[PDB]
DNA sequence: GCTTGACAAAAGTGTTAAATTGTGCTATACT
């Protein structure tokens, strides 16, 4: 086990001697941010705190050295030094951690990467979107397997941009200001609009839990009234989907390629049976099978 | 029954109930009223109980009087605290956003041994705050609920536990007091290889007294002798060592290094609790810590009776955790009042060391004495703890059940994923306290549940149950509230048994329950107490389920919690088929208004109604009018009465919001249709008539606050005006001089409220702007415009406006000169996505609402009002829906009993005077008490007016139903009724959320989620999983690089959009950069290295 | 685990597979699942009936009506390629891995089997009572079995003790060896 | 004072309270670049550009000298005379000129929209 | 550029930690109790890691795009755009 | 494994996985688990040295390094998790877990990432190496034909 | 077409007073 480190450290032009630092590196101000909210109170990133300890310590240390001090009191200097770099790196990982105000631990920087809430998993293998929304589900049993019902609110909001080029290109708006506002207050031109720029440019509807790939399924987008999502009976098998009051997440493909792969391997009607057991997925259930026996 | 005007309601309940439903309340007020220790306790102790009843407040301030120092030169003694006039009334407090309080008066003794002088002096707390007649609490203007908790009673606990390695039996106890350290056996602080022998020589007992106590104990002898410690001064040092590791002992603390972790009374708490389950089981000193010990002995040998020198015998048994014997409850007075001991205990620090660094004979109780830490103690109570909550109002039955709830969760007891999921199982000792059915769905399943109807708390903290005790075969009117302890000791008899005449045990065999508990008979001469009445492990919500025997179990809780679910409709229609409690818990809920005189009416109004008592003196009640609840609800009331009408002490002068004529009304009676039809009600879904719009049965109504304030900012001071830097004079128009929206106008999302403009800084304006500025000769403004607006998909009319203002006195925190709350209101009709329910689990959207022409309807002419699967009913077995939808249609149209020739058979057993009800009479089923099969079919067959004398449902609950669209009649015969369905608090336009673009989250680029933020969806990992399975590149990467983390791709792809063009190619995820800078900031040298091109740099 | 696993060639074109039972015995009889072990398969070897025959070449999707002919001709094993066998250097090859079961036709090259596999065994796991997950995930983490059974180290007839509490199994082999 | 002895926040506290945020993530960032202001400050751009053409080479010159629209730099009246070889009061007259042009309704009309 | 060939980590050396750094930062301040304004020579020292404002010095001598990349000999903060006080590191050197 | 050889652990682990499915009634296509248990056996224990002994190696990076033209080891079981670790990649096995345990090995060994794997080109924001994002579908190069042209 | 002188507001500079900010210090004895 022993040679395996002893081992690294040759093959790799590393000197060992970056394991002990004589510089701390300090990040910059707008990952560690101190903004006033609404009202004008304060609030700031715990590693300031940090830097704080750790920069105070090291210059009383500077201090006791030139006065000369005895070892007792310059040694603790550098023991507390050492602690407060360790809580700026990883906190609580030797003996109890760095707390503020109520006892919670301080967030160091390994406290930023690591866990559900840190960057892998929250900012980089996931992340919020732009152009799309969700709603509760209603069902759609007078749709056809590729459609999908879309409140008309929702649809405008989801394709304002198109929409706004749109009703420029036609004289209803003279400059994309009044375009801008022309859709905020909802003048009624703009539906005859919303349906050609809808018209066979498709959408992705999520259910999560997203177990298997059909639970991401394209659709052609229809004007629906209300403010509920129409979904289409035959593919809640495949979204797991109950109409005890679920919702669904609408994302809109921008991109030429996005629409192609969209239309081509996510549509519904080409996803019938599961891609495990082969079997069919959107084959009828409950009503449909009583219904035809 | 047994309400001055309570309405009639007929039941079937073929037992009598011996004992009323206690008040719900009391759980919560009693444990309040022992912590402050008004009149109304002190009688209740003194007539049955102990003679020097002690209040929380004393119970506490007894701890710290005197207070002394080292020297013991100095003494302060407190005593005698007082409460004043409650400053202001909770009305003006939820008005103003302060909190409800009392102040709170104390009297200081400071006494100097060496002079030997006194000082008294009258010492201000501070204001504590008291509980409302509702068992709530204003806290800075909100009402606030302290939920009672669930924690393992300091006492002496064994287990036994098998280990693999010897496959052997071992027995280990432990000793949890109310502070201090624990032990285990030694096992002791967390330190472990000890010799539990060691530390009876650390006492100084000699080897003899071992060989002695120990006696038939064959390791007790073997460890003696395989311990090497010689000496008990030397035991001590071994158990120094380990306890306190790296300071060099010495004789003084290596000997009160015992005696103050445990004997000492100041680092170690005798419990009431504590103090009390052992002293029978068996405040510390040597008796208690060699009684464990020989109990444990005697528990590893198996003997099931243990005695020692001077002591009563008693059982030596394991030990559960989770019988409600040994797990209380902590009640909001001992949740307060463990919190005032924080609050002293910290300034007791500061009392004493104040002491030596002042001038002695200079200080007096004010100098010693800093309230800081006391009053913080209760305002971070009441303020962020797990057990103070924002109080749960949709309806009224939401919010009694939020007060008597009990957890195990929060400080004190086991939190989250610690707990096991043994303690979640239900333990046979819950009968009759904490109901089985009754608790969350999710990760909180069994560490939540409900107080139930007739259980009791005891002043330890022990859940008690009421019983009727039966001696030799006769059942007296003898009520005894028993503990879970004592309740083991009797056998209970079955609520429900043959009664015999004057009383008296008519079945041969009797119901019963043992310890184990058992099920078994007798011939019921062994009975000793029986139950009060069925449904006594039920809970108030639970209790209210009709049918709840034939529902199971997972669909019955998923009815209760959706109960407190429901929302309050205009016309508030009560239940047509109900049970007992939709009367009693609609008047303890505290949303009625009852006359607590008897008396006539003197005037009636919308504002307030006035009462003239019999005793001349004058009563008069103000309603509440369209007050928007904590969630949104309307809480209006409206007055049930007439001006000359006569009254009774305790009657109902005007419901709440949920209820009707006394009774609770959380949603309308429908006719229902349980056909499949067309497809449109599927998997749950639901149709609707149009009728439901129209009439307004299912609409309710919903309130806003929105809230501004103007400060005083380092660059000026914020205004309140009517003047914006760029507007429209139209954008004004409902506006008023000083800038807040006229009261009545329509708000549209985005709308003005209040305007309101902030100084700006030096502006540096773009020469392109610069110029227009010239042109059309508008001025740039020296002041930013941030106003308030309506938020994103909202709608509705101006209520009332609300003003507080610097110039004018008022209050307001420091920088804070004006601020101005608006209220918005709108009536939401039911509409297509919006959740409904009954009481017995069923719940689905509205999938559809159709004409009434087109709907399937009676012969009659009677369109059905919804329509429900029939597909999901049988498999979920709630067939209770069913019943009570036949029973729905009975209590509607009426009906009457054959009364050719006698009763007929089904009626033998059955109701009294039941015979014949009219049209529309209201009915109630007791849980288990109510209506059986026999008698439902008997009454299917009834009374057949419409208006013509034709009959529109036969004995089987079915109709023909006419097709409202071909116009045909359905080939077979439909199941039609009346059922009871609530309005639930999901509704669409809250849940309807899109985003295009908007805000972006500050250090993270990434757009930030929730409706408040007009954020965008999460695309998590699961997700992309999805999205690479499909294979498709180019739609994952633009989700996670122009849709959200690319800061000059997503204005690109905008711009690409309005001009039509090509969108462009997606850059580098800004939270990849971050993540660079983040690893750097760790010493990590993170170098991005092109083919052959060695380092990239990102800027 | 498997999310870097994709098709990258058509094929690899070794002849190493696997026998599928596909049959036994009968009538003296489908095995009770070739749905999900034979079906969808591709044969690695001609599939030779007794003498000559040679019912089903090579490289055939192996679709319900060849295994009704297979069977007519008697054969109760079958030689099929699989991803166990597949030596493609980087990722696996479209013949190795078979239909997909989506598309029913030969696996797209882009397609990635990994993810898909990883999602097509996940996700029943929320209907697995628990005999269960516990134990799925023992296998799939390869750790050693909750209680330990032995297996025969070499071929020989065996001789059973019963030492009361215990059990003592003694193989001799065919050797006969130690 | 009461406004200074004010303590600031962490940015890092979970007020989600069963809501599994921290109050860092609901930090909006003011100063992020608005694509649809960006997009038509961009049309604005190119409308002045427009107008301008309808001007003298002079007059145009002189008001893009005077809003510094070419530089970024505003200039003062003298400035402008030297580059033109002139009084700064001349140049004060071009300018009201050609405002008085610019404020006339054919030139000034499309540029209404762009008030803010 | 997005295409990027290999990605690599290792020991940062005290070197590299200095060479990355655009300054020490000497004191525990973060910003100014009354004008709050970033301290120098702290934490947020427009100095070391950047302009507030962009192409906005510390006391404003050069206010303008017109000179990019060139710093105030008053208060030393270099003229451009703010994106860089999200992009800059400093160090502390340890006694 | 030591008694059967590799190929026959992979015959039991798909049998024994594919039972516990069978009993609840869920249909599982042997292949789906076959390429699960595939990654458990691509690499191999080194007892003999360029490689330390008791490493886990890949399997075909073990046969052409070990030739060296002119060092033993024996097949390997290794679960999922511990497999996964293993990964090539160092962020890939970074943001899987054990970050901080991940970071410190690869800063020490030096490590360099190809970004290869998907989940490393997620990350970045890159195309992932396989459906349209590889390199012969993105690559397509399309124009009309020159009798499609004419007719125009 | 454009310039000249008078002129006042606006913008910089230099000079001073007021304020804000940093640091030293406090001797019964107290570990
Ligand atoms: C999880 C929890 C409280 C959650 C906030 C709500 C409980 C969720 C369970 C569920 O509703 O299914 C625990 O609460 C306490 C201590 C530890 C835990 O705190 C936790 O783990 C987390 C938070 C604990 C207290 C938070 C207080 C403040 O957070 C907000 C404002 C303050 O009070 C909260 C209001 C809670 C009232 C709830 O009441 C319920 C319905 C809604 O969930 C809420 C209206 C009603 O059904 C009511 O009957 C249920 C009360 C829960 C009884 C639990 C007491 C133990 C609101 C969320
Ligand atoms: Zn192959
Ligand atoms: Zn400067």
């Amino acid at each position: 086990k022993r040679l395996k480190v002893v081992a690294a450290f040759q093959q790799s032009g590393n000197s060992p001697m970056g394991m002990v630092l004589d510089a701390v590196p300090v990040i910059p101000p707008e990952l560690r941010p101190m903004v006033q909210l609404d009202g004008g109170r304060f609030a700031t990133s715990d590693l300031n705190d940090l830097y704080r300890r750790v920069i105070n310590r090291n210059n009383r240390l500077k201090r006791l050295i030139d006065l000369g001090a005895p070892e007792i009191i310059v040694n603790n200097e550098k023991r507390m030094l050492q602690e407060s770099v360790d809580a700026l790196f990883d906190n609580g990982r030797r003996g109890r951690p760095v707390t503020g105000p109520g006892n919670r631990p301080l967030k160091s920087l390994s406290d930023l990467l690591k866990g559900k809430q840190g960057r892998f998993r929250q900012n980089l293998l996931g992340k919020r979107v732009d152009y799309s929304g969700r709603s509760v589900i209603v069902v759609g049993p007078q749709l056809k397997l590729h459609q999908c019902g879309l409140p008309k609110l929702m649809a405008l909001e989801l394709f304002k941009p198109f929409v706004m080029k749109r009703l420029v290109d036609l004289n209803h708006a003279q400059n994309i200001k009044s375009a801008k506002r022309m859709v905020e207050r909802q003048r009624p031109q703009v539906w005859d609009v919303l349906e050609e720029v809808i018209a066979e440019h498709p959408v992705l509807l999520n259910r999560a839990p997203t177990l298997h790939r059909l639970g991401i399924q394209a659709f052609e987008p229809q004007l629906v009234e209300g403010k509920a999502i129409q979904l289409h009976p035959l593919v809640c098998e495949a979204f797991n989907a109950d109409f005890d009051g679920d919702q669904m997440a609408v994302h809109l493909p921008l991109s030429a390629e996005a629409q192609a792969e969209a239309r081509i391997l996510m549509l519904s009607s080409n996803n019938i049976l599961s891609p495990a057991s082969g079997k069919p997925l959107a084959m009828p259930r409950l009503d449909m099978v009583t219904g035809l026996y | 029954n047994s309400v001055p005007g309570a309405p009639n309601r007929v039941s079937f309940a073929k037992l009598r109930e011996p004992l009323e439903v206690p008040g719900l309340l009391d759980v919560q007020t009693d444990s309040f009223e022992w912590l402050v220790g008004s009149d109304r306790w002190r009688q209740a102790a003194i007539d049955r109980g102990e003679e020097n009843p002690v209040g929380g407040l004393e119970e506490v301030l007894a701890e710290l009087s005197p207070i002394e120092d080292f020297s013991g030169s100095m003494s302060l003694s407190f005593s005698d605290p007082r409460f004043d006039e409650v400053k202001a009334s909770v009305d003006e407090c939820k008005d103003k956003d302060m909190t409800y309080a009392a102040p709170l008066f104390v009297t200081a003794e400071f006494i100097n041994n060496n002079t030997g002088e006194i000082k008294s002096q009258t010492v201000f707390m501070g204001d504590f705050p008291m509980m409302t007649e509702k068992g709530t609490f204003i806290i800075n203007g909100t009402e606030r609920v302290v939920v009672s908790q669930l924690v393992r009673s300091p006492g002496v606990y064994f287990d036994e536990t098998i280990d693999k390695s010897t496959e052997k039996t071992l027995h280990s106890v432990k000793v949890i007091p109310g502070r201090g350290a624990w032990l285990e056996f030694v096992r002791i602080d967390r330190k472990r290889r000890q010799p539990v022998t060691v530390l009876l020589k650390a006492l100084g007992w000699t080897n003899e007294q071992i060989v002695e106590r120990f006696g038939f104990s064959e390791i007790m002898m073997g460890t003696l002798e395989k311990d090497t410690t010689s000496g008990t001064d030397e035991a001590l040092l071994d158990i120094y060592r380990k306890l306190r590791p790296g300071e060099p002992p010495t004789k003084e603390s290596a000997q009160t290094l015992l005696e103050n972790l445990f004997f000492k009374e100041k680092r170690y708490d005798l419990a009431r609790v504590g103090r009390y389950k052992v002293n029978k089981k068996l405040t510390l000193t040597e008796e208690d810590v060699v009684a464990t010990i020989e109990y444990l002995v005697r528990l590893h040998e198996g003997q099931t009776s243990m005695t020692v020198p001077g002591g009563v015998e008693v059982p030596v048994e394991v030990d559960d955790i989770d019988h409600f014997g040994n797990r209380r409850l902590r009640t909001v007075g001992e949740l307060i009042q463990n919190q005032i001991r924080v609050g002293l205990s910290r300034m007791e620090r500061v009392v004493r060391e104040r002491m030596t660094t002042q001038d002695v004979e200079a200080i007096t109780p004010q100098t010693l004495i800093n309230i800081r830490p006391v009053v913080a103690a209760i305002k971070e109570f009441f303020g962020t703890s797990q057990l103070s909550q924002f109080m749960d109002q949709n309806n009224p039955l939401s919010g009694l059940t939020h007060k008597r709830r009990l957890s195990a969760l929060g400080p004190g007891g086991l939190s989250r994923e610690r707990a096991g999921l043994e303690v979640r199982d239900v333990h046979p000792s819950h009968y009759g306290r904490m109901c089985p059915i009754e608790t969350p769905e999710g990760p909180n399943i069994g560490l939540i549940g409900s107080l139930s109807v007739y259980a009791r708390v005891n002043p330890f903290g022990f859940i008690e149950t009421p019983y009727r005790k039966v001696e030799n075969g006769v059942v007296t009117d003898q009520i005894d509230y028993l503990t879970a302890d004592e309740e083991d000791r009797h056998v209970v008899a079955q609520a429900n048994s043959p009664t015999d005449e004057n009383g008296r045990f008519t079945e041969d065999r009797v119901m019963v329950r043992k310890k184990g508990g058992e099920v078994e008979f007798v011939s019921a001469d062994q009975v000793d107490y029986m139950d009060v009445s069925p449904r006594q492990m039920v809970s108030v919500a639970t209790a209210m389920i009709p049918f709840l025997e034939h529902d199971d179990a997972n669909r019955a809780l998923m009815g209760a919690n959706m109960q407190r679910q429901a929302v309050p409709l205009v016309r508030s229609e009560a239940p047509l088929v109900g049970t007992g409690m939709e009367l009693r818990a609609a008047i303890d809920a505290g949303d009625v208004v009852v006359a607590d005189k008897t008396g006539v009416i003197e005037e009636v109004s919308a504002d307030y109604i006035t009462v003239m008592a019999d005793d001349g003196t004058r009563q008069s009640y103000r309603l509440r009018k369209f007050a928007r609840s904590n969630h949104g609800t309307c809480a209006n009331q409206r007055p049930i009465v007439d001006a000359g009408q006569r009254v009774e002490a305790g009657q109902v002068i005007a419901d709440g919001p949920c209820t009707q004529n006394g009774e609770m009304a959380l949603g309308k009676n429908l006719l229902v249709a349980i056909m499949p039809w067309e497809g449109h009600n599927y998997e749950d879904a639901i149709i609707l008539s149009n009728r439901l719009v129209e009439e307004d049965v299912l609409t309710s109504i919903h309130i806003e606050e929105h809230e501004i304030d103007a400060r005083d900012t380092k660059l000026g001071a914020e205004e309140i005006t009517r003047d914006i830097p760029n507007v429209s004079d139209e954008v004004l128009a409902d506006l008023d001089e000083r800038g807040i929206v006229r009261i009545g106008a329509e708000v549209r999302d985005g709308d003005i409220l209040v305007g309101k403009v902030t100084p700006k800084g030096e502006t540096e304006l773009t020469p392109e702007e610069r110029l227009l500025r010239a042109i059309f000769g508008e001025k740039a403004r020296e002041v930013r415009d941030t106003s308030l607006k309506v938020p994103h998909g909202e709608s509705g009319k101006v209520i009332g406006i609300r003003v507080f203002s610097r110039e004018d006195d008022d209050e307001l925190p420091a920088g804070v000169n004006e601020l101005v709350r608006v209220y918005v209101a709108q009536k939401r009709k039911i509409s297509d996505g919006d959740k409904l329910a009954g009481r017995h689990g069923n719940k689905g959207v509205i999938g559809k609402i159709l004409p009434v022409e087109d709907m399937p309807f009676l012969p009659d002419g009677t369109p059905v009002d919804i329509i429900l699967n029939t597909h999901g009913v049988p498999r979920r077995m709630n067939i209770g829906q069913i019943l009570e939808t036949h029973l729905g249609w009975v209590a509607k149209a009426g009906w009457n009993i054959d009364v050719a020739a006698g009763v007929p058979d089904w009626a033998s057993k059955l109701p009294e005077e039941l015979y014949s009800a009219p049209a529309d009479s209201t009915v109630a089923t007791p849980v288990f008490d109510g209506a059986q099969e026999g008698e439902l079919a008997g009454l299917l067959g009834s009374t057949l007016p419409n208006r013509d004398g034709e009959v529109m449902v036969d004995a089987d609950g079915k109709s023909t139903l006419f097709d409202g669209r071909s116009g045909e009649p359905f080939p077979y015969p439909v199941t039609v009724g009346y059922m009871y369905i609530l309005k639930l608090h999901h509704l669409v336009d809250d849940k309807i959320h899109a985003r295009s673009t908007g805000p972006y989250s500050m250090i993270t680029q990434q757009p930030l989620g929730g409706k408040a933020q007009f954020g965008g969806q999460r695309f998590g990992e699961m997700e992309c999983w999805a999205m690479q399975a499909y294979g498709a590149a180019y739609t994952l990467q633009e989700l996670l690089t122009i849709k959200s983390d690319d800061t000059v791709g997503r204005v690109k792809v905008y711009e690409a959009i309005v001009k039509g063009e090509n969108i462009p190619e997606p850059g580098i995820p800004e939270s990849f950069k971050v993540l660079l800078k983040e690893l750097q900031s760790l010493c990590l040298n993170v170098e991005v290295l092109s083919s052959d091109g060695a380092a990239i740099e990102m800027r | 685990v498997s999310q870097d696993v994709i098709v990258r060639e058509h094929d690899c074109e070794t002849e190493r597979g696997i026998n599928v039972t596909l049959a036994e015995r009968g009538p003296d009889i489908r095995d009770a699942h070739v749905e999900t072990s034979a079906f969808a398969r591709t044969l690695a070897t001609d599939a030779v009936d007794a003498n000559g025959n040679v019912i089903i070449e090579r490289g055939h999707d192996l679709g319900d009506p060849a295994i009704d002919a297979l069977l007519a001709a008697g054969i109760t094993t079958v030689k099929v390629r699989s991803v166990l066998t597949c030596t493609s250097a980087t990722g696996v090859c479209a013949m190795c891995y078979g239909r997909s079961m989506a598309t029913g036709k030969l696996v797209d090259i882009g397609e990635a089997v990994g993810i898909v596999a990883a999602q097509s065994i996940g996700e029943p796991g929320t209907q697995l009572t628990m005999g269960g997950l516990p134990r799925v995930q023992e296998l799939f983490e390869a750790r050693v079995p909750r209680n330990k059974a032995p297996i025969a180290d070499v071929a020989g007839r065996v001789r059973l003790e019963e030492s009361d509490k215990f059990f003592k199994i003694t193989i001799v082999p065919d050797d006969g060896g130690e | 004072i009461q406004q200074y002895a004010r303590e600031p926040i962490s940015l890092d506290q979970t007020i989600g309270d069963e809501g599994d945020s921290q109050l860092g993530d609901f930090i909006e960032d003011s100063e992020a670049v608005v694509a649809v202001d960006a997009v038509s400050f961009t049309l604005l751009q190119d409308q002045l550009q427009s107008v301008l053409e309808t001007l003298s080479e002079r007059e145009a010159g002189v008001v893009r000298l005077r809003f510094g629209l070419t530089d970024g730099q505003p200039r003062t009246l003298d400035e402008i005379g030297q580059v033109y070889g002139v009084t700064r009061e001349r140049i004060r007259q071009i300018e009201s000129k050609t405002m008085s042009k610019l404020r006339h309704p054919s030139r000034s009309q499309v540029l209404r929209d762009y008030l803010d | 550029v997005n295409f990027f060939d290999e990605l690599r980590i290792g020991l940062a050396t005290a070197d590299d930690i200095r060479n990355w750094s655009y300054g020490e930062v000497k004191k525990p301040e973060t910003i100014n109790y009354r004008t709050l304004k970033p301290e120098k020579d702290g934490l947020f020292c427009e100095k070391i890691f950047g302009p507030t404002r962009d192409w906005e010095c510390y006391c404003g001598k050069y206010k303008r795009v017109r000179f990019k990349g060139i710093i105030c000999e008053r208060c030393g903060v270099e003229v451009t755009r703010a994106k860089v006080r999200r992009e800059r590191m400093g160090h502390i050197e340890l006694a | 494994l030591r008694v059967q050889g590799p190929r026959e652990v992979q015959i039991h682990l798909v049998k024994e996985v594919q039972e516990v499915y069978r009993a609840q009634g869920v249909s599982i296509h042997d292949k789906h688990i076959e390429v699960i248990v595939r990654q458990m056996l691509r690499r191999v224990t080194i007892i003999d040295s360029e490689f330390l002994p008791g490493s886990l190696t890949e399997r075909a990076e073990f046969e052409a390094e070990n030739r060296r033209v002119v060092a033993a080891g024996r097949p390997v079981l290794m679960g999922i998790t511990k497999a996964s670790l293993a990964t090539d990649s160092w962020l890939s096995a970074a943001s899987f877990q054990e970050t901080t345990r991940v970071l410190t090995d690869a800063a020490i060994n030096c490590r360099s990432d190809k970004l290869n794997g998907l989940k490393e080109n997620v990350i970045i924001g890159k195309l992932i190496p396989a459906g349209t994002g590889i390199s012969r579908y993105r690559n397509i190069q399309v124009q009309p034909t020159e009798e499609a042209r004419a007719a125009a």
